[PDB]
């Protein structure tokens, strides 16, 4: 029965006509594993194909049952891996891929393969590609998300306030600091929780009185805490009793008395 | 005094405008071609505590500016130098 | 026709019709290749096209799937925009 | 203590068959002197080599150069200079000798003329990695057409790197095995090299028919070994690709990629803030002109890399110099004789007492002229 259809594909090896008509054949008659070798022989002949290669992984996902194991999840890894060793410019295959990858328990190399995805697509999916990314941090929390939202930061610099909240979450609040510096010093963030000037002041004060001993001061780190506080007194001179008593009290909770009584 | 010179202050050198305020995209080409006028402009970063200390003086030192003085390179590159051993003695164990 | 067909533009004077086709193939087969020439003598430009080509692949559903592959995609050093 | 130098030798892997691949030789005969401030120089700690001009203080310092780069893979050697025209030295006599270009970088101005070979500045690597990556892409391309893999591989470098995982590595795997086959003759591994397609542009014979087992072996790994240095220089180039901003690219060269980074001792002054942003890890510093060169100005690349562990990750500083030459240019006369502006820090170590190495033979001038500054060394 695959006689004519082999004979297509001898005579036109370079063309995707005969595949599709035995890939057809094989999807209207064929069995299930008989389908799975015919594009599998598809995907060796031709790996350029990103159609053939399509209907191949569409076939293999609606085969897979999700109770089957990770024998079958390897395999479909290992022909995505292939997919991306010859077809490595294609943002859709990076999103079934990470999709494929968001399903399994496969934090570590989830992130490694993102950052492949990274360096392969351009900045114009990568809008696309953080997209994806993003939840993947949300659920995975701690230092890798730290350092997959800093990346973030690197790309698109709007969710700081999101930041801030995974950084009180994690315990980088030195870090927290440096971000509060460095976001404040630039003119044009807007918070998206309306949270005005006075309302980010707060936020520093109560931040770094909640955490004085975590909080790594000198030049090296660039944190000033009696100078930013005095910086906020000739600033906002409507609380500067307010500032003065988040100074004297971050100073208590460092346990500086007599600089707090000075 | 004795020279006449009253006011000094630092300025930085941060780009050069035609007479028309557009930046000059070949400067090869500009150099090679005819300038249809000798007037430029000049974009400067003013020095932070003498711009300071003049508001808060109410001096119009900057009103009173009537020269500008350029140095080469290699003598000029004075104050990264200074900027970094500032730096330095701020950090603690170098 | 029309539906099957995406246009390609922003591509660099170095893409030519058959560097279009060997993009596209992937995708599926692309029925037609048309580039638009520089065919105005007023200009002075030196490229052999206008800077943008229509791709014209034999199902839809391939054209979507070139039209979501070189949409702002790298062509050449050059960022590509494929719309239906 | 007279020492035992136990003196080993070990045969040179071959780097491949093509006269290209043969590594470059040092020629010139070195005095016990200058043998022993190589010696000190590759030996951790602090180096101070005293030398006449003429008496080969930049031979001396690019042999330890090369000596550290070939030894130390994973330490970086930051080259401090005085003069671009020293570093244009320095650099030519590394050419000269064998330290790879995609390691190699020069730091400074960009308009300055550069008459090395080479275009050493970021955007000169930048071009040479560009180069590279399109050679190596064309070999890649012609490895594949000589394999028969179906596609073109040559498109990448991660695709290049790839089909070299995908194809070479199981082949090179089943050449192992028939080699380690005891029962596998040299005709055998001769018949079963897989590259003779792709090495037929080599100067024939790739195996003499009178060479045996061992340096058959020898001449298939040193093909093994172009072939994974064609690979290696790709995944080098990689990130290249990878980056889309120049600013990126030679900070990521700076930063990982250079193993050997050169400048000036003006330029990483006023260098030293974006160098400790961006968190250089260098291992060992290497200047030269410690006399013509003030202190503070040298001591900004002792301190150019963040602390870290209470201490720092600096283990050799080596300081070519000759504090019998000129002193640096310091316009106030105040400051040359009260403040003593002048002195540098080879001058302060040779007076605290520091022991020196001195270069003791000249080759530069007349006998005449080497008495006639003889007379003061």
């Amino acid at each position: 029965d695959d006689a004519p259809y082999e004979q297509d594909i001898l005579r036109n090896p370079g063309s995707i006509r005969p595949w599709l008509s035995y890939i057809e054949y094989k999807l209207q008659h064929g069995t299930l594993r008989e389908q799975a070798f015919v594009m599998e022989r598809a995907c060796v002949q031709l790996p350029r194909s990103y159609k053939l290669w399509k209907m191949f992984r569409v076939n293999h996902i609606s085969k897979l049952n999700p109770a089957i194991f990770a024998t079958e999840y390897q395999k479909v890894n290992a022909l995505f891996e292939r997919a991306l060793i010859l077809l490595n410019k294609m943002p859709r295959i990076w999103e079934m891929y990470l999709k494929f990858l968001m399903q399994q328990p496969l934090v570590t190399f989830t992130r490694r393969t993102f950052d492949r995805a990274l360096r392969a697509l351009p900045i114009t999916q990568h809008n696309r590609i953080w997209a994806l990314y993003r939840p993947f941090a949300n659920s995975a929390e701690g230092i890798t998300a730290v350092k997959i939202w800093r990346r973030y930061m690197q790309v698109h610099p709007e969710d700081a306030e999101d930041f801030i909240e995974l950084l009180i979450q994690c315990g980088l609040y030195t870090e927290a600091v440096k971000k509060y510096i460095e976001i404040l010093n630039n003119p044009k963030f807007q918070s998206k929780n309306a949270k005005g000037h006075y309302e980010l002041w707060s936020e520093m004060v109560d931040l770094l009185v909640e955490h004085a001993v975590d909080i790594e001061t000198g030049h090296e780190t660039g944190i000033d805490v009696e100078r930013i506080i005095r910086s906020g007194i000739e600033r906002f001179s409507d609380q500067r009793g307010k500032l003065w008593s988040g100074l004297a009290t971050y100073w208590i909770r460092r346990g500086n008395f007599d600089r707090a009584r000075d | 005094e004795r020279l006449g010179l009253v006011h000094v202050r630092a300025a930085e050198i941060i780009q050069v405008l035609d007479d028309k305020g557009k930046a000059i995209r070949d400067p090869q080409a500009y150099f090679d071609g005819h300038t249809r006028s000798d007037i430029r402009k000049i974009q400067l970063r003013l020095d932070a505590t003498s711009y300071k200390a003049d508001t808060e003086a109410n001096r119009n030192v900057y009103e009173d500016i009537n020269l500008i003085v350029r140095r080469s390179s290699r003598e000029n590159n004075f104050k990264p130098v200074l900027e970094s051993i500032q730096d330095l003695t701020l950090s603690e164990v170098p | 026709r029309w539906k099957a067909t995406v246009y390609v533009g922003g591509l660099a004077p170095a893409v030519t019709a058959t560097v279009l086709h060997e993009a596209f193939l992937p995708f599926g087969e692309i029925a037609e290749i048309n580039l638009p020439r520089n065919e105005n003598p007023n200009t002075a430009s030196t490229e052999p096209h206008r800077g943008f080509a229509y791709v014209e692949f034999e199902d839809p559903e391939d054209a979507k799937e070139a039209i979501d592959n070189m949409d702002q995609s790298e062509l050449f050093g050059r960022v590509i925009k494929v719309s239906a | 203590k007279v020492e035992t130098l136990k003196v080993s030798t070990y045969k040179p892997p071959n780097n491949g068959p093509y006269p290209v691949d043969a590594p470059k030789l040092n020629k010139i005969r070195f005095t016990p002197t200058q043998i022993d401030a190589i010696y000190s120089g590759t030996q951790p700690g602090l180096t101070i080599i005293v030398g006449p001009p003429g008496t080969g203080k930049t031979d001396v310092a690019v042999q330890i150069i090369s000596n550290i780069y070939h030894n130390f893979p994973e330490q970086k050697t930051l080259l401090v200079a005085h003069s671009n025209q020293a570093l244009n030295q320095l650099f030519a006599k590394i050419v000269a000798l064998d330290i790879d270009e995609r390691h190699l970088l020069r730091l400074g101005h960009g308009e300055e003329e550069l008459e090395t070979e080479g275009s050493f500045s970021k955007h000169g690597r930048v071009e040479s990695f560009l180069d590279n990556r399109q050679r190596f892409l064309y070999e890649v391309s012609r490895l594949a057409a000589s394999m028969g893999a179906p596609g073109a591989h040559g498109n990448s470098a991660e695709t290049a790197g790839y089909f070299n995982k995908v194809y070479v590595e199981p082949a090179w795997a089943k050449f192992n095995d028939i080699i380690q086959r005891e029962d596998v003759g040299p005709e055998d591994i001769v018949r079963a090299f897989p590259f003779h397609a792709y090495f037929s542009d080599a100067p024939q014979p790739l195996f003499p028919p009178e060479a045996d087992r061992e340096t058959v072996l020898e001449i298939a790994n040193g093909c093994y070994r172009h072939i994974s240095k064609i690979f290696e220089e790709l995944a080098d180039v990689l990130p290249f690709e990878i980056l889309r901003r120049d600013k990126d690219k030679a900070n990521y060269l700076l930063t990982s990629e250079a193993r050997i980074i050169a400048m000036t001792s003006t330029h990483a002054a006023m260098k030293r803030g974006e160098i400790a942003s961006l968190g250089f890890q260098y291992d060992n510093v290497i200047m030269e002109e410690a006399a013509q060169i003030t202190e503070i100005e040298n001591f900004i690349p002792l301190a150019l890399q963040k602390p870290k562990n209470g201490q720092m990750a600096l283990q050799r500083v080596v300081l070519c110099g000759d504090h019998y030459q000129n002193s640096p240019v310091i316009q106030g006369l105040a400051f040359r004789h009260y403040a003593n502006l002048e002195q540098s820090l080879f001058s302060r170590l040779v007076r605290l007492g520091v022991p020196t190495i001195n270069l003791d033979q000249q080759g530069r001038a007349r006998p005449s002229i080497s008495n006639l500054y003889r007379w003061r060394y």
